């Protein structure tokens, strides 16, 4: 079960969590930041649509 | 393309305010005769002012709401669609187009030609 491990159960253990909670980060925040400057550039995409076409 | 239902797509675009990107997505497509296609597709050619396409966009595929569609067109100033809304409402039914005229849209022109094909004789009187 048993149990009795540690120096093998915590050494790689600390690795994953730590080097993974900041390798997390990114994407999410990156997502909207960039998704922001983008979809809006879209709003003007259509906007200039209006302008010319009229 | 093959192996989408389309019906479960245009819906996500419309309530997105971004559907026109799919403009060309509707190009090689629209053979599916699907409603969301023509339906907003027209709505597109309408506010966009497209008549060549819009006209041909329906010169075959007849899957849509032959009504309200011409309702938004009549509300225009640019007769292009007030000219086709005239057609759209008449569509292989000549009686509508004429029995709906008055000062405006009384064109000394097409008005002397859309009666001819009629069958309700008396309408001549």
């Amino acid at each position: 079960i048993a149990q009795a491990d540690r120096l093998t159960q915590e050494p790689e253990s600390i690795r994953k969590w730590r080097e993974e909670q900041r390798k997390r980060l990114q994407e999410l925040d990156a997502a909207s930041k960039v998704m922001e400057q983008e979809w809006r550039e879209k709003a003007k995409k259509d906007l200039e649509e209006w302008n010319q076409r009229q | 393309s093959p192996r989408l239902d389309h019906t479960r797509a245009v819906n996500y675009f419309s309530k997105v305010k971004q559907l026109p990107l799919v403009k060309p997505y509707l190009r090689s497509v629209q053979n599916h005769n699907n409603k969301s296609v023509n339906e907003s597709l027209n709505n597109l050619f309408i506010t966009e002012e497209d008549y060549q396409a819009l006209r041909t966009s329906i010169d075959a595929y007849d899957n849509f709401d032959n009504i309200s569609l011409a309702q938004r067109l009549e509300k225009h100033e640019l007769i292009e669609f007030r000219r086709i809304a005239a057609y759209l409402f008449k569509g292989n039914n000549r009686w509508k187009q004429s029995v709906e005229l008055c000062k405006k849209d009384s064109l000394y022109k097409d008005a002397m030609q859309y009666a001819s094909e009629s069958k309700d004789t008396e309408l001549a009187e």
